[PDB]
RNA sequence: AGAUGGUAAGGGCCCACGGUGGAUGCCUCGGCACCCGAGCCGAUGAAGGACGUGGCUACCUGCGAUAAGCCAGGGGGAGCCGGUAGCGGGCGUGGAUCCCUGGAUGUCCGAAUGGGGGAACCCGGCCGGCGGGAACGCCGGUCACCGCGCUUUUGCGCGGGGGGAACCUGGGGAACUGAAACAUCUCAGUACCCAGAGGAGAGGAAAGAGAAAUCGACUCCCUGAGUAGCGGCGAGCGAAAGGGGACCAGCCUAAACCGUCCGGCUUGUCCGGGCGGGGUCGUGGGGCCCUCGGACACCGAAUCCCCAGCCUAGCCGAAGCUGUUGGGAAGCAGCGCCAGAGAGGGUGAAAGCCCCGUAGGCGAAAGGUGGGGGGAUAGGUGAGGGUACCCGAGUACCCCGUGGUUCGUGGAGCCAUGGGGGAAUCUGGGCGGACCACCGCCUAAGGCUAAGUACUCCGGGUGACCGAUAGCGCACCAGUACCGUGAGGGAAAGGUGAAAAGAACCCCGGGAGGGGAGUGAAAUAGAGCCUGAAACCGUGGGCUUACAAGCAGUCACGGCCCCGCAAGGGGUUGUGGCGUGCCUAUUGAAGCAUGAGCCGGCGACUCACGGUCGUGGGCGAGCUUAAGCCGUUGAGGCGGAGGCGUAGGGAAACCGAGUCCGAACAGGGCGCAAGCGGGCCGCACGCGGCCCGCAAAGUCCGCGGCCGUGGACCCGAAACCGGGCG
RNA sequence: GCUGGGGCUAGGAGUGAAAAGCUAACCGAGCCCGGAGAUAGCUGGUUCUCCCCGAAAUGACUUUAGGGUCAGCCUCAGGCG
RNA sequence: GGUGGAGCCUGGGAGUGAGGGCGCGAGCGAUAACGUCCGCGUCCGAGCGCGGGAACAACCGAGACCGCCAGCUAAGGCCCC
RNA sequence: GGGGAUGACCCCAGGCGGUAGGGGAGCGUUCCCGAUGCCGAUGAAGGCCGACCCGCGAGGGCGGCUGGAGGUAAGGGAAGUGCGAAUGCCGGCAUGAGUAACGAUAAAGAGGGUGAGAAUCCCUCUCGCCGUAAGCCCAAGGGUUCCUACGCAAUGGUCGUCAGCGUAGGGUUAGGCGGGACCUAAGGUGAAGCCGAAAGGCGUAGCCGAAGGGCAGCCGGUUAAUAUUCCGGCCCUUCCCG
RNA sequence: AAGCCUCUAAGCACAACCUGCGGGAACCCGUACCGCAAACCGACACAGGUGGGCGGGUGCAAGAGCACUCAGGCGCGCGGG
RNA sequence: CGAGGGACCCGGUGAAAUUGAACUGGCCGUGAAGAUGCGGCCUACCCGUGGCAGGACGAAAAGACCCCGUGGAGCUUUACU
């Protein structure tokens, strides 16, 4: 029941995966594995011909995640982008005074 | 627990300061009638040896 | 005539590579023990289950025909429709999902309770409703028993039944063991069976204790003390008083006297009962009468009210970047930052500054607790004299038979009594251990009482606690599969990868199974997949065996092969020589005495309380803490109740460097002083005793040997008893 | 006489045309749990290494001879010399 | 005389109390037993470590700390194994 | 015993077989102080080797291969601390061994079909066996084992395309059949009552209790699976209403 | 013992009971398959045991015995030399 | 002597108790007194298939006979209570 440090939406940043940073669009944000999808590791995941969405022998499809300790959140007009705040009449995210 | 007095030897023997062990001799509470002066007279406090490091065992806690 | 090489159906040794096999190494979602917080549920239907519910549902879990749920409130703020995938659908800033509280429904069984019943089924009575509704079915209320109050009988309200890991009280109650048999005794009033109540229970305000004219309810810990004592005086069992502490609360009622009503009836002047005032005592108290008077002032709940606070949801909460090896940085290198936070865990690896939280501070609409703190009420408040009316009836007391206290019949008290006899009401009684007198203590024959103490189903934190043969029987869909009619017994089974990125696609093959290709840091990391040993089964290479006999080995010579520049070394035995497996039990084993098919894992001399001896320390005629109290929650002090020894004899009285045996200074047994480091010359060589070894002299702690009680180095009976299942 | 169905009888007890048979495949007193980790002077086992010394199977006694208490034999530590 | 894992005293700690063979002094036996039970000594047990006796614990020699491709000897042998 | 630089380093003399035992000195494993530290992707624990180095040793270092994330000095302590034996236990794999057996001596043979694969599956033609059953109908008992379709992961004492084996979908239709809304026997429970420390034990009336009594159904067809139930004919019973 | 036949008590005799004539209602469970075996009980597709009924024909005097064979099934789930 | 089911061969599945490792000859002696393993002599190329059971003091059961245990039970009596 741990919630998150980002939300839906809100641009986020990675720091340590195979490749070391590129700005992405948090799609989607899963709290049960803890893990983002973001935008950033396409996979080559293999797929049966069975049902076909895809008529020729396809190898390729959706997504794969990454884990979420990894990534951090950006206030849109910073560079700042690590840290968290909250509590000012509603519970948003506001450090340096960016906005959330 | 605490280990207990033999309540025989606490009224049979007497140990003295010195480590030694005080008992009276046998052979006179019964029949003491075919004894001559010296047989009745000469119970006198006999020692026990090297049975003492076996009988102050049982005279433990107050000695 | 002669002779070495040589053949390997097959074997053996060594080396390399595989398969079966799942030990070791590493992690935890796990249970184990300690600490506290907390501790009953339930006819307004408990604990626990059967059945069913998801669009599709096998199971677990949550729920109950309103059925992975509904309504209200609070938290929470962006992802959800449980584990849990897959097809197919719709929800959310107009606050979804999730957590907590209060509600509603809650089929059926289960105390089961309308009745029957072989539990999860069947059949009903009365009152209303529905189906065309008379006959048939369904739904919503009520209908079991017992004890009380009202109701004169009818009936209406209040409780109880059953379960609960451990604990407690009462009523019954063993046997093996120990005495190296064994019947009294111990084990033991323990295990076990039943009853009720509790968050504790029991006990509790002296007819007490026991020697001091003393203490002053009760419970628990340490002492006293293994002491006094009991015991075939054997085995062994075992206090109490007092003290230091934790806690501290004391009360209610019958009786004598009085008012109402009812009952018997001689309706007299009295008896019997329930209510209202009146009393709770040993300094004797109290009823009635007289005097002192003033309470209209004070105390105060264990009852009630409110509130601080705690719990059932949570929230805020400081501080970092760059480059390199690599797939991955958190490592390494440079410059920094915070700290009331450098505990832990996760983050491709090893992070105070990536995340969750630890330091610290906030948080209750609603429901429990509220022992803490403020208020109210019930209830208590006094002295002298007279009277001798009352102070707990088959009861005290006596006798016989009994249990408990250490008390087993002994001199046998006291506490309750199964039976027999059997009173008194303060000039009456009980106790101070047969008993008598004196002197002291207390009022029995009615009842209640928090706090301190035991235990953990459950919640969390800790651990020189463990790491899948460990740990609880279960870390896993376990009290399950399975066995037994049943009581009951009772398992094994964790690990791919950072991310399934779980191998698309081609080929052989019926499929399975792979060979390629590809993802992947690694694919001998391939889906019960981390590391993957040994026994075991094979494949390939070197040596040697078809005329040699041995618990199979060791030594020597030589041949062959392989390393090393060489010296040298490693594998094999053709021959020579020498040679009776391991352990136990034994006078004696290679033994035709026992155990062992092989490998991997589990396992056998500890611990509590004490005694003796030795050793390392501290102090020394002194040493020394226990229980408990005060402190951060990995920190210590306080706390001389107590114990050992300093003087010992004697059975005790009693005496004391002496005691006892005894008339005795005869004599003897117990102890006694005999001098170690010893400038001690104080100036008298009697040296009195000194710098001075921490010792004659002992205590506390540690570490070892041994011993007693505990199961006590482990495994293994034939049997006995209690409760039940057949 | 045989047998189906519903029952009753049980552990020092039941039943038995009587063997001490049967009582859930084993009955001179069942089975399950607990006391109980009962007891066993009676078998077996008891796990790393090195060094120093080194036994005894004898005597005196026990409802006792296959086990014991003391002495004898051995070792360690402290003293005598 | 004898300085030796000789003795004496105290304390701690076990084990042993089924022994057997050989020579002598004996008993029972049958002047039989690798038979039973004592004493005097040794050995095995505990030296199944070594050489000889063909092989064998007590018959003989000898008391194995380890190593050497060194000698001398004890008992027993010198025709070959 | 000595040189006594007290040397805990070397000389002299003697000794060094050994069970049960007595004593002394060390090695290894789990955890803890040291540890808010050190080592570790340039590779930790563990596994396989070494003809390497040190040590009289339990062992410890160093080198190579595999492995993928932990280990921990020096100096000490606490033990659940060292295994080859217990007709020990647990798990694996051997010998027995390609050996016995393959389950009544009722009996098989042949031609086609399906299928990759047929002595074993389906069809056809012969032969044999039971036929007071080795046939049919019920009650016990068992609980989907019944039928169809798709398959051989596992099972069938061989194979198997088959299966009483696995997956999925269907299938049990009652006023008259058997039970309850009817009754009762043995026996059980049990108002009243009796007895017993408690749990409880007897027990009238009444209740439960059956392959016992009573009660209204026969024939034929239908499916792959239901039949005295569904359907066709035909006959009855109970209760209520006018 | 109940259904059913008959006589009555309280009660009711505008009720109640019986026979006809027409119209309605009839509830809960079992129901498949094996059921003398491969599906029951025996750890097994086990040569064992399992209650009731039909259980034919021909010949042996008879008969549920014997021999064969209708309807019905079966060749026994390892075979070939 | 003949017949069938096994035994024997082949195709398929394929255990079991036992088991220290074994490269396991005979005789004569020794050894705990009944030798494949010890000593001497003789025989024997290695490995199998079918059969006999004389040996491995072969296997099963920790002798079921006897003795001991101050073991435990069943039974008896003028043994005790
Ligand atoms: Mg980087
Ligand atoms: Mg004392
Ligand atoms: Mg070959
Ligand atoms: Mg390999
Ligand atoms: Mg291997
Ligand atoms: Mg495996
Ligand atoms: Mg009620
Ligand atoms: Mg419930
Ligand atoms: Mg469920
Ligand atoms: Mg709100
Ligand atoms: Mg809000
Ligand atoms: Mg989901
Ligand atoms: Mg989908
Ligand atoms: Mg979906
Ligand atoms: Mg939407
Ligand atoms: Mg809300
Ligand atoms: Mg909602
Ligand atoms: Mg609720
Ligand atoms: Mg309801
Ligand atoms: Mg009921
Ligand atoms: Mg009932
Ligand atoms: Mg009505
Ligand atoms: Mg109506
Ligand atoms: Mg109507
Ligand atoms: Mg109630
Ligand atoms: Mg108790
Ligand atoms: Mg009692
Ligand atoms: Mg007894
Ligand atoms: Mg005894
Ligand atoms: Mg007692
Ligand atoms: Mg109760
Ligand atoms: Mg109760
Ligand atoms: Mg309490
Ligand atoms: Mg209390
Ligand atoms: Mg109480
Ligand atoms: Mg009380
Ligand atoms: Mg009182
Ligand atoms: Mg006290
Ligand atoms: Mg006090
Ligand atoms: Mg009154
Ligand atoms: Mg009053
Ligand atoms: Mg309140
Ligand atoms: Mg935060
Ligand atoms: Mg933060
Ligand atoms: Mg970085
Ligand atoms: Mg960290
Ligand atoms: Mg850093
Ligand atoms: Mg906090
Ligand atoms: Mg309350
Ligand atoms: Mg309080
Ligand atoms: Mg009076
Ligand atoms: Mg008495
Ligand atoms: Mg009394
Ligand atoms: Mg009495
Ligand atoms: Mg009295
Ligand atoms: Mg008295
Ligand atoms: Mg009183
Ligand atoms: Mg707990
Ligand atoms: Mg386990
Ligand atoms: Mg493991
Ligand atoms: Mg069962
Ligand atoms: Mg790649
Ligand atoms: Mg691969
Ligand atoms: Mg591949
Ligand atoms: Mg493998
Ligand atoms: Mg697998
Ligand atoms: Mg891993
Ligand atoms: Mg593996
Ligand atoms: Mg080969
Ligand atoms: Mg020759
Ligand atoms: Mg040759
Ligand atoms: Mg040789
Ligand atoms: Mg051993
Ligand atoms: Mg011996
Ligand atoms: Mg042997
Ligand atoms: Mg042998
Ligand atoms: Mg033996
Ligand atoms: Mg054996
Ligand atoms: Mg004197
Ligand atoms: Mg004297
Ligand atoms: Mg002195
Ligand atoms: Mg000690
Ligand atoms: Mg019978
Ligand atoms: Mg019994
Ligand atoms: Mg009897
Ligand atoms: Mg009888
Ligand atoms: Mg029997
Ligand atoms: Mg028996
Ligand atoms: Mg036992
Ligand atoms: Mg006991
Ligand atoms: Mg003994
Ligand atoms: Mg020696
Ligand atoms: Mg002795
Ligand atoms: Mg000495
Ligand atoms: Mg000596
Ligand atoms: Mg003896
Ligand atoms: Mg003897
Ligand atoms: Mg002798
Ligand atoms: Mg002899
Ligand atoms: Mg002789
Ligand atoms: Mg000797
Ligand atoms: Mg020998
Ligand atoms: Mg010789
Ligand atoms: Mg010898
Ligand atoms: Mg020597
Ligand atoms: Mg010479
Ligand atoms: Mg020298
Ligand atoms: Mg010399
Ligand atoms: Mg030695
Ligand atoms: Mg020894
Ligand atoms: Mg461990
Ligand atoms: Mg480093
Ligand atoms: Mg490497
Ligand atoms: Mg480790
Ligand atoms: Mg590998
Ligand atoms: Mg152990
Ligand atoms: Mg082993
Ligand atoms: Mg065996
Ligand atoms: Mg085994
Ligand atoms: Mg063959
Ligand atoms: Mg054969
Ligand atoms: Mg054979
Ligand atoms: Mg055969
Ligand atoms: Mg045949
Ligand atoms: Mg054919
Ligand atoms: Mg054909
Ligand atoms: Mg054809
Ligand atoms: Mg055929
Ligand atoms: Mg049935
Ligand atoms: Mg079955
Ligand atoms: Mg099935
Ligand atoms: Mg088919
Ligand atoms: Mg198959
Ligand atoms: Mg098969
Ligand atoms: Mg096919
Ligand atoms: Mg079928
Ligand atoms: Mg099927
Ligand atoms: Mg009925
Ligand atoms: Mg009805
Ligand atoms: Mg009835
Ligand atoms: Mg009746
Ligand atoms: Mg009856
Ligand atoms: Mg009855
Ligand atoms: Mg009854
Ligand atoms: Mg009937
Ligand atoms: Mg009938
Ligand atoms: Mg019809
Ligand atoms: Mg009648
Ligand atoms: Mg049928
Ligand atoms: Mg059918
Ligand atoms: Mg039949
Ligand atoms: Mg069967
Ligand atoms: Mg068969
Ligand atoms: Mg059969
Ligand atoms: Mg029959
Ligand atoms: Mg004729
Ligand atoms: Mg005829
Ligand atoms: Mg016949
Ligand atoms: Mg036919
Ligand atoms: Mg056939
Ligand atoms: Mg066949
Ligand atoms: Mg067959
Ligand atoms: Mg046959
Ligand atoms: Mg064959
Ligand atoms: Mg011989
Ligand atoms: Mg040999
Ligand atoms: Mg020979
Ligand atoms: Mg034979």
């Amino acid at each position: 029941r741990v919630k998150m440090h980002v939300k839906k939406g809100d641009t986020v940043l990675v720091a340590s995966g195979k490749y070391k940073g590129r700005v992405g669009k948090v799609k989607e944000v899963l709290p049960k594995k803890y893990a983002v999808i973001v935008e950033g590791v396409n996979i080559v995941k293999k797929a049966v011909r069975v049902s076909p969405k895809y008529p020729q022998g396809g190898f390729i499809e959706k997504e794969a995640p990454l884990h979420a300790s990894k990534v951090r959140p950006i206030c849109p007009a910073c560079g700042k982008p690590t840290r968290v705040r909250k509590k000012f009449l509603e519970n948003g995210k506001k450090i340096r005074v960016c906005a959330k | 627990p605490k280990m207990k007095t033999h309540k025989g030897a606490k009224k049979r023997v007497k140990i003295t300061a010195s480590g030694k062990v005080v008992a009276m001799k046998t052979g006179k509470r019964h029949l003491n009638w075919q004894k001559s002066g010296k047989e009745i007279r000469q119970k006198g406090r006999k020692f026990v040896l090297a049975k003492p490091e076996a009988e102050r065992i049982k005279l433990l806690l107050p000695y």
